[PDB]
């Protein structure tokens, strides 16, 4: 139950679509091991970095 | 020295993703980064060889 | 194979053996190089059809795919030994197809002749009679439609080459019919889905959008089949479809260049340069000359940059 | 294979800068600016630079820019090992090694072997040959101001236990090919047969040496500069048909692999180097490049640059492995130590000359067992060498 | 001073290299883009294997056999038979994330065929299907359908 709460997290949050599968914002984030994982992913989108 | 090591490895998980997002730029700073942390102390000889 | 005179073990397994030899190569990088052993083993290939004894289908199919490397690269014209395999029809033996055999009405004999010779449809053809007219199940052992359901694919596959390459109809018939027929006798392992998807949905909209769509069934992930969906942006025009369809790709498997590549494209032809151009590097560099495109576009989309400025010489990005 | 760490050090070996290293089994010897052998020996005593292990020599007035050796083992009659080395004037004195295990004292024979009208060449890129009975004569390029390459089969045996008689003679001139006339750079031979020279325009020519036989070339990669493209050094794999090519960009260096046969650039090795600070493009190191060198297998190639970094260039797929930085503070004992230049500046990223593989068993000082060691020298006349991790 | 500057140029300037070229659109379609397309490579469903002589058969007589399972060999589709053929790109353990792993232990991962057409593609093609004879509209995943020519 709390694995489907997470993944109601992690639908919103756009890393995963809404059919339950990997989107580019879940691929990134996958190569990250870190626990801080999803602040991180979000830290490559725009030239911000550039 | 953990936190340099650490953010070795960080550098290398991020260039893979940073290739596969497709920011040319943006993995040659990772490995520009890559480049200048890994020296000296922070990746030093194991000694038990 | 200085030891073992004719066996057919070893002197079979030396053309398995040393066919991906070429292949590795090629989809690394070197090929001149490569293509020696694939032009100099064929006529060893037909040196041991009648020494070892041993003509089989697989062999058939190991120099129709040892071929296929003077086909989807068509820059080793000028060595190109294959003038020299009708003799290998002479040397094994002569099965001959019934189905295949009505499209297009061209023999096993009957190509030497033909209405000016040139070089690449040499080989075309050399690849065609090859993989169509190979014997049958003769002592070789086989379970339920492995002899001709499999077969079929190796037709369709190679007249399916044959048209993507030289543009002749013909050739297209008897691989509609192959995977058709193929279909008809098997229609669960998930390889006749794509074919017949590719080849009659060249002649319009979605006759044949069944079987493209459908693949993913048994096969459990994508490669081309996804990628040529991308046609729809001109073979019946929605744009985001061309986008939304590739975000599946890109977002599962963006590792290989093929959906940066047809993003890139997309990108392209609406407005940006600059984006495109972008993609289009990081698909070139993705590939490294894998895809035909990958570095023609790149090339192309630097070109295009340059048109109407004329940056200066003394940097040394440009 | 991943990382070397430092298994001996030397520092301040030649008055002059150290242009070049000669290693082997036996010994290994460093020439320089002011002309001078210094033999260094290789087995070491525990935790202990030498110094003293390296007897000097006087060669010339003028200076020495390259050397090489050579082993081999023709018969039991006399175990082979020779030198010879190359100076600025361009004269190519042989050296014959005559050692004891006591004593030390390798004295060398006066080795004019050449007359005075060969000598209108001059002599600048020497290499050794190592001919496993593929061709008896023990093989040796070198280059000139005319872009020729002769040869000097050096057999003091009988029958074409074994009578003493050493000799020079001549396989075959291999000129320049290229028109018009051309300063010929660098070349080297292989283990296969397959001889490549390169010129100072980068282009390099496909050749073999035996037959006088000039084969094909390919066009450069950018060449509109002054100093466009010059080729330093042309390396190959010593079982396989490749071939690294290291030359040079206005500023820049340049490493890039080919192969014999075709001659077709799959790729050139290099990585997201320093350039226009922002908007990087593709280079091997960010200054000069030198001297490149193979492992013994033939997979991990170590090129030496000009701004103080060797690079770890990964042959099977072109991707480095790893950076070794090269500073002045690397030198161990602390008189020896040159951290600023007579004429002012900082030697924190000096000129590394030539990086050259030792194989399985030539290097012991220090916790190696059958190892892949190596060797290096930079701008401040410094002299180091390096070790794989474990061995086994 | 009477050379350096005043002598023209040899080679020509980028900034009088705008008479270069013009890029029309049309090659000289659909096929023009996508000359990529293509069906996979051609299967080997047969297989040469070679067995013994008898007792203490040292490699001497043999007969042959053939094989058949989920699929072509490859870690781009699945391939989760450990028995695949090994490409020229990976390292010794990292390489990367995008080729498929091994098999899993103990755990039942579903997937039965159950036959020896009925219930092979139970739910696979049938839960993907909706108009005209089983002509499938839509990608599946999304929803949005196709457009023929006639929209431009």
């Amino acid at each position: 139950p709390d694995y489907e709460k997470r993944l109601a997290v992690l639908k919103d949050t756009e890393f995963i679509d809404q059919n339950h599968n990997v989107l580019l914002k879940g691929r990134v984030a996958c190569e990250i091991n870190s626990g801080y994982e999803l602040v991180l992913t979000e830290l490559i989108l725009d030239n911000f970095l550039g | 020295v953990r936190v340099i090591t650490w953010l070795d490895e960080i550098c290398r998980e991020v260039k893979t993703a940073s290739i596969i997002i497709g920011n040319s730029t943006l993995h040659m700073k990772m490995s520009r980064a890559q480049e200048l942390i890994k020296r000296d102390i922070v990746f030093a000889a194991s000694l038990y060889l | 194979c200085q030891e073992a005179a004719t066996e057919e073990s070893f002197q079979i397994g030396l053309v398995e053996v040393l066919m991906r030899c070429s292949l590795d190569l090629y989809s690394q990088g070197f090929l001149l190089k490569s293509v020696s052993i694939a032009k100099d083993t064929i006529e060893r290939i037909k040196i041991i059809i009648s020494e070892l004894k041993c003509e089989n289908q697989q062999v058939w199919i190991y120099l129709s795919q040892v071929l296929r490397l003077f086909i989807w690269i068509e820059s080793k014209v000028d060595t190109l030994p294959v003038e020299s395999l009708v003799s290998i029809f002479e040397n094994s033996q002569f099965s001959g197809s019934e189905e295949i055999d009505s499209v297009d009405n061209i023999k096993i004999d009957t190509l030497l002749d033909s209405t000016t010779d040139d070089n690449v449809s040499i080989a075309c053809k050399f690849l065609i009679l090859a993989s169509k007219y190979s014997v049958s199940d003769q002592k070789f052992t086989d379970i339920a439609g492995t002899v001709r359901a499999s077969y079929w694919y190796n037709i369709g596959i190679s007249e399916l080459t044959a048209f993507i390459t030289l543009k002749e109809p013909q050739y297209r018939d008897a691989a509609i019919f192959a995977f058709k027929k193929s279909i008809q006798l098997q229609s669960n392992t998930s390889e006749t889905w794509i074919g017949l998807g590719i080849a009659t949905m060249d002649i319009n909209f979605r006759v044949s959008q069944h079987c493209f769509i459908k693949a993913t069934a048994l096969e459990p992930k994508a490669t081309n089949t996804w990628f040529n969906l991308a046609m729809l942006g001109l073979k019946k025009k929605d744009t985001e479809f061309a986008q939304q369809v590739l975000n599946k790709l890109q977002s599962l498997a963006p590792q290989d260049s093929s959906p940066w590549l047809g993003m890139a494209l997309i990108l392209e032809e609406q407005g940006d340069i600059i984006g495109s151009s972008k993609l289009f590097a990081h698909s070139f560099i993705l590939s490294n000359g894998r895809s035909k495109a990958a570095q023609f576009m790149y090339a192309k989309n630097v070109l295009e940059n340059h048109i109407n400025n004329g940056d200066d010489e003394r940097d040394i990005e440009t | 294979s991943k990382v070397f760490i430092a298994t001996a050090n030397a520092g301040k070996a030649h008055d002059a800068d150290i242009f070049s290293v000669s290693a082997c089994n036996s010994f290994t010897v460093s020439c320089s600016g002011d002309g001078y052998l210094k033999v260094w020996d290789n087995k070491l005593l525990d935790n202990e630079n030498p110094k003293d292990k390296s007897y000097s020599h006087f060669v010339h007035k003028s200076g020495l820019h390259h050397v090489d050796v050579l082993q081999a083992i023709e018969r039991d009659a006399f175990e082979l090992c020779l030198v010879a080395t190359t100076s600025f004037s361009g004269d190519l004195l042989f050296y014959r090694i005559t050692r004891e295990d006591e004593t030390k004292k390798v004295i060398f024979e006066k080795l004019d072997l050449l007359d005075s009208d060969m000598k209108k060449h001059s002599f600048w890129a020497l290499k050794w040959g190592a001919s496993n009975d593929r061709l008896l004569s023990h093989r040796l390029v070198a280059t000139d101001v005319k872009g020729t390459t002769y040869i000097w089969k050096f057999h003091p045996f009988a029958d074409e236990t074994l009578n003493w008689s050493p000799t020079l003679e001549l396989q075959g001139t291999v000129e320049s090919p290229m028109t018009p006339s051309q300063f010929a750079t660098s070349v080297d031979i292989s283990e296969r047969g397959l001889i490549a020279t390169g010129f100072n325009n980068g282009t390099v020519q496909i050749s073999e040496l035996s037959t006088l036989r000039p084969l094909y070339n390919f066009e450069s990669q950018h060449s509109m500069i002054n100093n466009s493209n010059s080729i330093r050094s042309v390396k190959f794999s010593p079982q396989g048909s490749l071939l690294a090519i290291a030359h040079d960009s206005n500023s820049f260096g340049c490493i890039t692999l080919y192969e014999t046969e075709f001659g077709e650039r799959i790729g050139s090795l290099s990585v997201p180097t320093h350039s226009s600070q922002a908007s990087l493009g593709e280079f091997a190191h960010s200054s000069w490049v030198m001297s490149l060198s193979f492992n013994d297998s033939g997979e991990t190639l170590c090129s030496a640059g000009w701004d103080g970094k060797l690079r770890f260039w990964d042959v099977k797929t072109k991707e480095r492995i790893t950076t070794l930085n090269m500073h002045c503070d690397d030198i161990e004992i602390e008189e020896d130590i040159l951290a600023v230049d007579e004429h002012g500046d900082s030697l924190a990223e000096p000129g590394v000359f030539d990086v050259k593989f030792l194989k399985k068993g030539w290097r012991s000082g220090m916790g190696a067992d059958l190892n892949e060691s190596l060797c290096c020298v930079c701008l401040d006349r410094s002299i180091r060498w390096f070790r794989e991790a474990g061995g086994k | 001073i009477k050379d350096r500057f005043l002598r023209p140029s040899n080679a020509l300037p980028w900034s009088l290299l705008d008479m270069v070229q013009d890029v029309p659109h049309t090659s000289s379609g659909k096929l023009d883009y996508k000359e990529l397309l293509k069906v996979p490579d051609p299967i080997n469903r047969t297989s040469y294997q070679f067995k013994r002589t008898g007792l203490e058969g040292k490699i001497s007589g043999y007969k042959e056999e053939v094989d058949l399972k989920e699929v072509a060999n490859a870690n781009a589709s699945n391939s989760l038979s450990i028995t695949r053929s090994i490409n020229h790109n990976q390292n010794s353990v990292r390489g990367s994330t995008a080729q498929l792993p091994f098999t899993p232990g103990g755990i039942p991962m579903k997937s039965v065929k159950t036959d020896s057409g009925s219930s092979t593609m139970a739910n696979a093609t049938k839960l993907l299907h909706k108009d005209g004879q089983g002509l499938f509209d839509i990608p599946e995943g999304m929803n949005r359908g196709i457009k023929p020519m006639d929209a431009e």
